[PDB]
């Protein structure tokens, strides 16, 4: 009959609430990086969900800050991925 | 890269490095990711001849870092009276704030600092 | 059925915002290899068949009047929506070049009752940007 509103968004944050987003400054962001890099080899393969885990893990494994002021170096980062999803999600029908 | 290497000998203090870099064109408004320039590290680490000379080539005065902060913020920290005076004179923004509601200003009278709460 | 459907005549269309060049009095700073990235979405999403249109430095008041006109769209045919913004941030804020813009008024624009051809429909906002200014710095693992 009805559905919610807010229902059906996502919201892929690139990092968790309250924190610092990461850019490098030649390659582009951590999370965009990772982001492409998961959807071209899993698109075909997996359930959006856990792409974005892929993401989260690569983001938060494989990338640290540099930065010639201490206050910011080898600083790490989190996506946060927010689901109002009702169904799974495949790029591949 | 030459903005690498001229923020590096900037951070070591190595003047004569600084010159040789910028003579081959390296760019005075190099950053890092965190948006740390070679005027950002010659302030806090007190580097007056630096200093001096970046802003002589025409290195961004009010460029601020990822928490907001302009190397007159930086200056006002560690307490150097001198790097202070120069970059007020290439238009430093005394009322700038870094995301933390704090200007240059409002950093002397946390730590204390009598000499630099009269000159700002 | 547990899966969106997907096989809609097309696929849907794909938005990015980047915003790479900021105005001086908003102390923001520019934000460099956000075009690697801009270019590196288009070929990603369009590689997904997606309708992919890309913007460069809009303002806070042509954020929203972009977002409220695609809102206004027919979408009947098609499966879904993607949103991406490339900009600075705080929480719950996404900035134009010119100052801040509540992320909350882009997406209302595409409630279920607002936008009747995407209900059903998965709507999904890419969200690159700072929630605030805190750092972590990590912990030792394997």
């Amino acid at each position: 009959h009805k559905i919610p509103v807010e229902a059906d968004f996502l919201y892929a944050y690139s990092t968790a609430p309250g924190y610092y987003s990461w850019r490098n400054s030649k390659d582009g962001s951590w999370f965009i990086q990772s982001l492409c890099a998961m959807l071209k080899q899993y698109a075909d393969k997996l359930e959006f969900m856990h792409i974005l885990t892929r993401v989260n893990r690569k983001v938060a494994t494989e990338f640290e800050s540099f930065s010639f002021d201490a206050t910011f170096h080898a600083k790490k980062q989190i996506p946060c991925i927010v689901s109002m999803l009702t169904k799974e999600l495949y790029f591949y029908h | 890269d030459l903005g690498k290497k001229l923020l590096e000998a900037t951070r070591a203090g190595q003047d004569d490095e600084v010159r040789i870099l910028m003579a081959n064109g390296a760019d005075v408004n190099a950053m890092d990711d965190a948006g740390v320039t070679p005027l950002h590290l010659a302030a806090k680490r007190g580097h007056l001849e630096i200093v001096e000379v970046l802003l002589k080539h025409g290195a961004d005065v009010n460029a601020s870092d990822s928490w907001g902060r302009t190397p007159l913020h930086l200056a006002a920290t560690v307490g150097h009276l001198e790097i202070v005076e120069v970059l007020l004179e290439y238009g430093a923004d005394v009322n700038a704030q870094d995301k933390f509601g704090k200007t240059a200003f409002d950093i002397s009278i946390d730590n204390g600092n009598e000499d630099l709460a009269e000159i700002l | 059925d547990n899966s969106y459907k997907m096989d809609y005549p097309e696929m849907g269309l794909c938005i990015i915002i980047n915003n790479k060049n900021f105005h001086k009095s908003t102390g923001m700073t520019s934000r460099s290899g956000t075009d690697v990235d801009a270019a590196n979405l288009r070929e990603t999403f369009r590689n997904l068949k997606y309708e992919v249109r890309n913007k460069n430095d809009l303002t806070r008041e042509e954020i929203v009047e972009l977002m409220r006109d695609v809102s206004k769209e027919d979408h009947s045919k098609r499966s879904s929506f993607v949103c991406v913004l490339l900009s600075h941030g705080e929480e719950g804020i996404i900035f134009g070049t010119n100052g801040p813009v509540d992320l909350k008024k882009i997406t209302n624009f595409f409630r279920g009752d607002r936008c009747r051809s995407l209900t059903g429909k998965p709507k999904l906002f890419i969200i690159q940007a700072c929630r605030g200014t805190e750092l972590d710095c990590g912990i030792e693992t394997d």
